Formats: C-alpha cells, structure tokens, sequence
C-alpha cells in the first residue's frame, strides 16, 4: 500500500518543496490508504560511485520514478545515463528533467527513459513557423555536434517533405577545428542568408568571431539561434540584431518539480485502477528475474493527459516529448536581450516591441540574391567551342571573319590534356563560337555577367557506382554542375529521360538527329537496319565516345544487346580522336549528331554521312532545379527563336560552306 | 598484457580450457607479460558489473575486459559501454546480450562488439531481394524505434543500387492498431515481398492481423530481422512456416573460438601499438578517488590468422559471419545460407516454395518448367559482372554444374537467358498470368529409350519431375505415346546443308 518516489536532488529548500508537494498530492485524492514515500539522494563529484550508491539504494527503496533535476553542474557532459540504464535493466521509467540531448531520444538505446523537456529538433519546427511567416525556402545548415546532427537532419527532412524543398548546403564536422570559414565562404557565394546553428557554446563562438572578422554579419544575413548559443562567450560574441529563443521556465526548477510531482502522482493513482500488480524485486543479491509490468506501465505513461500546471497543457507523444510549449523569441538590441515574439504550440505571435535587424529596414531582409556571375562551364564541342591558346599572355587575337563580323571571345581557363597526360596543366584561354555567343546574347538580352570555365574531362557524365558502399555517383558536367562548383551547362546537351528526372531542362534550341561517319560495292550502311551490323566482327569497326549519352540510349534498348557489348572495346576519349582514327582509315562507322557531321563534310569532302534520319531530337542548355534562371532564360530563347537570330547563327557557321 | 575474460553463463561452460587459452596461443609474444584471469559470474545484475570491475582494474591494472552473456537484456551492453566510457579500458562484448546491437557509441568510450549491425543485415537482405528479382516490394514500419533511420537506409541503397526497385509506399503506424485506420493502409498491400521492422510482441499481432486478412498467401513473402526473431526454443504458432530471417547466430563458431579471435585481436592491436609508442600499459588505479595513447582508431587495420576481423567506424565488424535461416514445416529455424567477405553464398539455392503456410491452403498454382540450350531458341549467357542482375528480357535460371567426375557433388550456377523461346514464355505469363519455375536438364540431350529408361526432357516430363517442355523438342510416334503434345506453332523440318 506504499509508493516509493527516488530523486537526485541537491539543495534542502528544494528537498522541502518536494515532500511538500508529495504531501499535498495526497489531499485532493481522498482518504485512499495508499501512502507516498520519497528518497532524495546527493551527489558526489564523481559518476561511477554516484551511479553504484543511487542504483543500489533505489534498488533497497524500490521506487517507481527516478528525477534527476541538476542543471548547474560543472561538468559540461550532463550524463544521468547509468541510473536511467539501471533501471531500463527492470525496466522503470526514469523522468529527466534538465537535458535536452538527442541521444535520450532514442528509445532503442534508452528503453525506460521519459521526459518533460523536447530537444532543440524541435526548435527548428519553430524555425519553419518561420519559414511559415516569412516565406523563406532556402537555408543553409551547421551543425558540429554529430550526436544530434542526423537527428536533426532527420528532423530537417521530415519539415522540408510537406513542402518538397531542398537544403542548400548542409555540414557535419568534428568540433574542436578552428578553419572552418572556407565553407563559410562556400556558403557565402550561395544566394541564400538562411544561417541555422547547431553547436555548443565554443563552437558557436568560433563562428561567431569568424563571422565577425569576414564580415558575415552584414545586410541581409539571416542569423537563427537557440539558447545553447546564446550563453557564455558566445553572447559577448554575438552580433547586435540577432534572433535567439528561450525557454519558458526551463531553468526554473521550483514549479517544475510540482508538475512533475503531478505527473507522476496522477500516473500512479491511474495505475492503481487497474489489475496485474507487479513489484521490482531486491535485483542487487540474486535477483535478475524482470519487471514484468514494464511496457504496461509505459502504456499507462503514454495515454497520459494532464491539465494542472503553471506550464499549461503538458502531453507526451509517441516519444514522450513535450507538447504545447510556450517559447519566447528573443533579439539583441545594442548588447541588450530584448523580447519580440511569443510562440504557442502552433503560432507564432510577435508583441508591442518592433524588430531591428543587423542590416537596413525593421522588415525582412529577403536574403535570396539570385547570382549576378552564372559560372558557365562547357565541354570542347569542335564546331561550337573554339579554344584557342594565348598570343602573348592572356590576350585573344581580335580577328575578322569574311563577313564582317568580328568575333567576340571571352578568357576561359582550361585543363591542357588527360590526367594520365597531363598531371596539373589548367591555362586560361581564348573560347569562341557558337554557344558563346548564344551566351552574348543572353547577355545582351537579360542583364547578368558570368564566368566561362570548362570541363576537366572529355565527358558528358554517365551513372556510375562509386567504389565504396554501393552509391550512385554522377561525373563529368553533371558531377560539376550538381557539386555547386557549376551554374549553368551552356552545352548541347542531350535530353533523355533519366537527367530530367534529376534537373530541369529549358527548351531545344537545335533540333537535329543522327548519321554515320563514313569514309568514300556497298559503301553505305543506311543505319541501323543493317543486318551485318546486327551481328558483327571484326572488320566492320564502329564505336562512340566513351560515358556517353548515344550509350545510355542504346542501354535503353534492350533489343540491341550485341551492339553494347561490341563497342565497349572501342569507346574513345573525344570525338575527334573519332575523327583522326576514321580519317586513317582504321574505323568504319561512328553515330554521331547530324549537323555537325554536315559541317565536317563541308570542311572535309571524303567525310560522308549516312541517308537515314534517326532520334529526331533536340538539344537545349543544362539547367539546375526551380529556380528563377528559368522563365526569363526560356523566354530569351523563345525570343532568339521566333527572331533571325537563328538564321544569324546559321550564316556564321551553319549555312556558310567552302 | 593482462587480459579479464569474466563469462556471465547458464550452460556449463567451464573455466579450465580458457586457463588453457593462454599455453599455446600467442606463440610470437612481442608483450614480454602477458596473462589471463578467467572468471564466471551467475548473477547478471549490474551491481556485479560495478563490483568486478572494480576487483579486476584495481587487479594488477587489467587492460583488457572480455565478456559474454547468456541472457536476453541489451542494456547489460550499454552498461558496459558506460564502464568503458569511465574506465578508458577497451572492453569486447562476445555472446547475448553483451553482443546485441546498439544505434551510436561515443568517442570517450572503447566498447566494441562481435556482431552484426541491422545496416549491414538490411544490405545483406536487399542483396537477397536482388539476387531474386523480387523488386515489387512493401515496408511496414512500426513505433518500434530505430525506425527512421531503417527507412532513410532503404531509401538510400534504392538510390544507390542498379535494380531500380518498385517499392510501395510505407505503413506507418501510430499505436497499437484499431483495425480501422491501419486497416486502409493493409489494404493498399497487394505486393508479394512485405518488409517488416518491429519487436516479438508486436509481430505477433501484426502476423494474426496479416492471417486475418489474408496477407500470407504463397505468392506473399515475408523477411525479418534478427531483433525480432529471439529465442530458438521460443517460437510460439502464429509464426508462417517459411519465415525468412537473417541471424549471426553461428552454431558451428562455439563461444571460446570467438573469445580465441577476441584475445588474438587485443594482442595484435596492443603488439602494433607497441611498436609506435613505448609507454602502452595506462590504465586507472582504482574506482575511489576524484588519456592519449588510446586503442580506439587503432586497430581498424587487423587481421587474425587470414580471418579478415576489421572494425569499421562505428565500431563493428566489417565483414561478419551472418547467416541466412528460414523457418520449415516442422516449425524449426532451419540453417540455410551463410555469408563470404562482400559477396553472398547461397547452399540453397533453389528457392524452396514453403507453399503449405497453414493447413487449409489448397493451392496448385507453379509450374515446373525445362528447357534444352539451344542457340536460336534459348540463348544462355553469363550474368552481367557490372550489375549482378539478368536484364528485363532476359530471366535467370540454374544449372547444376559437377566439379569434377570423382564426387557427383556440383552447383547450382545461376545464369542469363534470352531468345526466341523465352519470349515464348514471357508472352505465355502474360496472357495467363501464372507462376513459373524454370531451370536447365543436366541430364543431357532430348530424349533416348535406353531400356524402358529415358534421358534429359523426356525423363524430366515422363516421369513427372516436371510439368511441360517449353523448349524446343522434335514430335514422332513415341514422344506423342509417352507425352500430349500441344498444336504446333512454327514450321520446323529438317534439311541438308551444303557448300
């Protein structure tokens, strides 16, 4: 007829509040002859022994609830693990009361763990009650604490499925580093301000004093901290205009006590009700036999609703975290904590007092700048991109066509060869042609600058498996476009099914189809209808460029099997090494793209294409995902449609012959 | 250096042939003192834990704590992953509960296990699903925990795997179910393989509520893993005979081989670590009372007598022994498969059908189907190295290959196959939309009488080890006897090849 309550608690007025409050629970609940006990324990400075005296006393008290309520411990490791895992051993529900780590998260680890307190996860869900009022789609994450870091990136894609939006830029490291501001600059040269911050107190000082001495803290830079970062050095750190949170009585121990004394005392007295009476056994000298009422006693701990408390509605969820939770949203205005929202458990309401940001206006700062640069990468297409070397240094040789029209280059940087050739040889150089000035006109259309660079190899970028826990990679101008390197692929690239499952693709502007090469009995091939081709050997020699997109078409078709397994022995790096083979007479077919073929056979007369018009596609520019570089960009090229332009770009390389 | 190896056991296991574990082994000893202290413990509590490791690191400075454990409680592990926090002293959990598998360590502490972690078992088991073509699948997740990073790891290897799989959305759930909203999301199930991950209890129920409606058909299959699946005495009825579980359990590695392993792993990290630095013996004097040189990034690099024991990041193994079990028709959890290096092997590699789950299951709905090699009709080619999966058109099938004439022993190598009567019978399980079971004759050519004793096709069909030949078969007066041919469908004669 007796109930046993153990604590860890320190400070005697405390202790008294707490035999108060037990000895108040009784008096609403009748004249029951139930009884209430209470053990509360020190603490010794060290873990180990702390954790024998506090198992084994409540092992001899044999108690239903453990409280661990220290916050001001001078040990930063916060650690009331042992007892919690003593008593997950019989299966007794511990309920912490002062840490808010994500590692008492899981109930795998922690089998008979509770808590009053959520963690900082669930702050972020705060954070996207500010994506809801400000409407900012774009973040970019820092969390150091890899403890927490995949729960929060948990958290991070659970939020982001309603809205089917992507993080930006994410990272993980080990905290202790100092050099961490080149991917602060890797996220400064993104177009969003979204910062969010996961650390403990050092680290986000460290950035903080980084953010300091660059400059990071400027106009438009949105900062979002919690109250971990708000403390200690990293306030004296902090920039003035910044927004923090703070919890609600989350250091006030007093009234939270007696909530948890409510807690527990309504729980008990549910628990009472019911049938199949269970007790923990004396589990220190020869008892390991388990509390059989664990799991019962935790569904009973699950259905629990209450609503007595200064707090208000406190509610467990599936993992027994804490719903409808007051916060306060706080700001630093000129070294000082100024107070400008308050949050309930699904809104956010700003009070009287207005919001001064770090940069100009009391308003949103729209920290989305779309970049000004495009960073324009290319592959060496032979009629399109023309690459020629340097006169003297750095300079391009303004020569004239025969039309009159003078040939607008543009400095591009390139490697020289292959990497088994060429070890570190990246110059830059003079691009021209046909796409640069396609860019030109972009250019001169829409008002934006950019920066021209180029492949590192000579591959469009195929879908391949990394060598190491079976991951799907991309390379080549994907690989550069999708690593954050790249901007925009100005490439004639060819539209298949499988990239625009992964990107976004704009309009065609060529539209063409595919021929052989061949050089002048049948001297002819007239396409792939061709039976000798359908089983081959050895003297018909005909291939492709190696990881190209002409391959994963044919990979597609699963009616010419034999065709895949023949020129795979005879994929070559580029498509003019194609070139300098069949004019050597040693190959003898190559599918290639029509008009350049035609433009090859304008140049060279021997170089004869075939009759047939086969995969009548298009051919438009590599783009990224939704973006605003996409409506307007389409619009231009509509625009160079509809136009002569097209007919302009014809009579400089199209439709001039020799 | 000076070893603990405590045993907590309920069989008899002695400690004699452990104070013989150190004679013979470690014969090239680089540590000029090295000794062992076997003990054994009755009791599992962790006052125990607390008290012997108190006894055993004030014992002469004990570096090395060994321990096993015969019971089924997971937290007697994290109780020593909190000693080994405290104490700096690398600690090795065996057998049990010292074994089972926890989410994430920490850097203070050196506590590492002998098992198998459920992301190496979920790739192990997707490597199955692959191995099978068995891409149109389900999940089933319950509020049991550790679920969501169970989720985001399918979700990843389908992202970064050739096969491209057809994976139905997943059942979620919120409690113990209703039957009314749970219930919809059962009803959207009309896949074969059903994915599971969820605790004993709750797999009894979710097992009674599939036979309720019906999800434990022959064509229904049904994968769990090893947390679920316990004791091997303990195997209560509801369970569907041909549950497929994947287990470490490896009877045929007893306890002191493994405690073997573990011993010549801390002697070769601590002979290796001896070599760098001179001062290795550090450890704490006593537990009353208020490090640099650390063996926890050490001995990733290992290897025990060609036995590749790795450690990984986390803190497992890299390549362990997992064992591929079903459960038969006698309700037993039959050893079937056992797991190499990367790669799979399969004893068993006939699928067996399980097709009677219960008793009152009348269905007769496979098909055993023969073929014979032939060029136009039934090209048989390798598997493709790149992918380790047959192409759409083509479709896998077995063949009993000999190693040699001396033992009629040989395998089942799985291989490729595509043509003209492939197509046949694609088209042929489109139209009817049955289950088929092809596989090759070893036998030999058609088909010969060799006294009342026929060979290859016919010896399969006549004497009913198949059901119908689909491959191409010539028709005379005694086939026609012996067999019912159908109508014929191309116009085949024979004819005289000259120059």
């Amino acid at each position: 007829k007796i109930v046993n309550i153990g604590a860890v608690l320190s400070t005697r007025k405390h202790e008294q509040m707490f035999r108060e409050a037990v000895n108040q629970a009784n008096k609403r609940h009748g004249s029951w002859k139930i009884q209430l006990n209470a053990t509360s324990v020190t603490h010794k400075p060290n873990a180990i022994q702390m954790a024998l005296s506090v198992c084994e006393d409540l092992i001899s008290s044999q108690v239903y609830a453990i409280l661990v309520s220290h916050p001001p411990t001078p040990n930063d490791h916060f650690t009331p693990t042992p007892v919690s895992y003593t008593a997950g051993f019989y299966r007794i529900p511990v309920l912490g009361l002062t840490t808010r780590m994500s590692i008492y998260s899981d109930k795998s680890i922690h089998l008979s763990f509770l808590r009053t307190v959520p963690p900082y996860s669930h702050q972020s869900s705060v954070w996207f009650e500010m994506m809801r009022v400000y409407n900012w789609n774009h973040i970019i994450l820092l969390v150091s604490d890899d403890h927490e870091g995949r729960a929060a990136q948990k958290r991070l894609e659970t939020l982001l499925e309603e809205r089917e939006s992507k993080a930006e830029k994410v990272l993980q490291f080990d905290p202790g580093t100092k050099n961490v501001t080149a991917l602060l600059m890797e996220a400064r040269e993104l177009e969003a301000r979204v910062i969010i911050l996961s650390a403990s107190e050092d680290d986000a000082a460290t950035v903080y004093r980084a953010a300091a001495m660059l400059n990071m803290t400027g106009s438009g830079y949105v900062w979002l901290v919690g109250e971990r970062e708000i403390s200690g050095n990293a306030l004296r750190y902090a920039p003035d205009g910044i927004i923090g949170l703070q919890l609600i009585n989350g250091k006030n121990e007093s009234a939270h006590i007696s909530d948890a004394v409510g807690v527990v005392a309504q729980a008990v007295h549910e628990l009472l009700e019911k049938e199949n009476i269970t007790d923990p056994p004396r589990g220190c000298v020869g008892n390991t036999n388990i509390w059989k009422t664990g799991p019962l006693f935790k569904r009973v701990l699950m259905s629990s609703k209450y609503a007595d408390g200064v707090t208000g509605r406190v509610e467990f969820n599936e993992d027994g975290d804490r719903k409808f939770a007051n916060y306060s949203i706080m700001n630093l205005q000129n070294r000082k904590l100024v107070q400008v929202g308050i949050y309930n458990g699904t809104h956010v309401i700003p009070n009287d007092r207005k919001i001064i940001w770090p940069g100009g206006e009391t308003e949103k700062p729209r920290g989305y700048q779309m970049s000004t640069r495009l960073k324009i990468v290319t592959i060496h297409q032979e009629p399109f991109v023309y690459v020629k070397p340097t006169m003297s240094d750095g300079t391009c040789k303004e020569e004239f066509t025969v039309n009159g029209d003078p040939v607008k280059k543009v400095i591009c940087t390139g490697p020289n060869d292959t990497s088994p050739g060429s070890p570190r040889h990246t110059v830059p150089q003079c691009c021209y042609g046909f796409c640069i000035d396609l860019l030109i006109k972009l250019a001169r259309t829409m008002n934006f600058t950019y920066e021209v660079h180029l492949v590192a190899d000579g591959k469009f970028g195929t879908q391949e498996r990394v060598n190491n826990s079976n991951k799907k990679e991309w390379n080549g101008m994907m690989g550069e476009l999708l690593s954050g390197q790249a901007d925009m692929i100005v490439a004639p690239l060819t539209i298949n099914n499988e990239r625009a499952q992964y990107i976004e693709f704009s309009k065609p502007f060529k539209y063409q189809g595919l021929t052989i090469l061949v050089k002048k009995p049948e001297e002819r091939i007239t396409g792939i209808n061709d039976p000798r081709l359908r089983n081959p050997s050895d003297k018909f020699i005909y291939a492709t460029v190696k990881q190209s997109s002409v391959d994963i078409y044919f990979r597609r078709q699963v009616e010419l099997s034999t065709m895949y397994r023949h020129m795979e022995k005879h994929n070559y790096e580029s498509a003019a090494e194609a070139i300098q083979a069949v004019r050597d007479n040693k190959l003898h077919a190559f599918i290639w793209d029509s008009a350049v073929l035609e433009f090859e056979a304008s140049q060279k007369c021997d170089l004869v294409t075939t009759g047939e018009l086969f995969f009548r596609s298009g051919f438009g520019i590599g783009m990224r995902k939704d973006s605003p570089w996409k409506q307007n960009v389409s619009l231009s090229i509509l625009k160079s449609h509809e136009n002569g332009f097209m007919e302009d770009l014809d009579k400089t390389w199209v439709r001039y012959q020799e | 250096l000076n070893i603990a190896v405590l045993l907590g056991h309920s069989h008899d296991v002695t400690e004699r042939e452990l104070r013989n574990l150190w004679g013979p082994e470690q014969a090239t000893g680089l540590p000029l003192d090295v000794n062992v202290v076997a003990l054994l413990m009755n009791r599992t509590d962790p006052k125990s834990l607390i008290t012997h490791v108190c006894d055993l690191m004030s014992g002469a400075r004990i570096h090395g704590l060994v321990f096993g454990d015969d019971t089924d409680q997971e937290a007697v592990a994290q109780m020593l992953d909190f000693i080994s926090s405290q104490t700096f002293i690398p600690i090795l959990g065996i057998h049990g509960g010292a074994s089972m598998i926890m989410a994430d360590k920490d850097p203070t502490s050196t506590f590492f296990q002998f098992g198998a972690s459920i992301q190496q078992q979920a790739t192990v088991m997707l490597k199955i699903m692959q191995d099978y073509d068995w891409h149109v699948f389900s999940l089933v997740t319950t509020i049991f925990p550790g679920y969501r990073d169970f989720i985001s790891f399918i979700k990843t290897t389908v992202d970064n795997s050739f096969v491209g799989w057809d994976m139905q959305n997943v059942i979620t759930l919120d409690t113990s179910f209703e039957d009314a909203k749970t219930q919809v999301q059962l009803k959207k199930i009309h896949s074969s393989v059903i994915l599971l991950y969820c605790s004993k209890d709750e797999a009894v129920l979710i097992l009674s509520e599939a036979r309720s409606l019906g999800l434990t058909g022959y064509d229904f299959f049904w994968i769990v893993p090893s947390l679920v699946s316990g004791n091997t005495e303990l195997i209560p009825k509801e369970f569907p005979s041909g549950l497929i579980s994947v287990s470490y359990d490896d009877w045929d590695y007893s306890l002191e081989a493994r405690v073997r392993d573990g011993l010549g792993i801390l002697t070769t990290a601590a002979s290796s670590m001896l070599e760098k630095f001179s001062y290795i013996p550090e450890a704490k004097a006593s537990c009353y009372g208020q490090p640099l040189h650390t063996l926890h990034q050490f001995m990733v690099n290992v290897t025990w007598d060609g036995k590749d024991l790795s450690f990984t990041e986390e803190g497992y193994q890299v390549h362990p022994r997992l064992v591929v079990i079903v459960l038969n028709k006698d309700r037993e959890w039959e050893k079937v498969g056992k797991w190499e290096n990367q790669t799979l092997s399969l004893r068993h590699a006939v699928w067996p059908r399980y097709k009677s789950f219960s008793d009152c299951e009348p269905d007769d709905n496979h098909l055993s189907i023969v073929t014979l090699e032939e060029a136009p009709f039934v090209i048989v080619e390798d598997i493709d190295p790149l992918t380790e999966t047959c192409v759409r058109n083509t479709v896998p099938c077995r063949k009993f290959v000999k190693i040699n004439n001396s033992t009629n022993e040989g395998m089942n190598v799985k291989k490729c196959c595509k043509g003209f009567c492939i197509d046949i019978l694609k088209k042929l399980s489109r139209t009817v939309k049955f289950t088929y079971d092809l596989y090759l004759v070893t036998n030999g050519k058609h088909g010969k009488k060799v006294n009342n004793v026929w060979n290859g096709m016919i010896g399969e069909v006549v004497y009913q080890r198949a059901v119908m030949a689909v491959g191409s078969l010539t028709i005379n007066e005694e086939r026609s006897e012996v067999v019912d041919f159908s109508v014929p469908f191309v116009e085949t004669g024979i004819s005289v090849m000259v120059s």
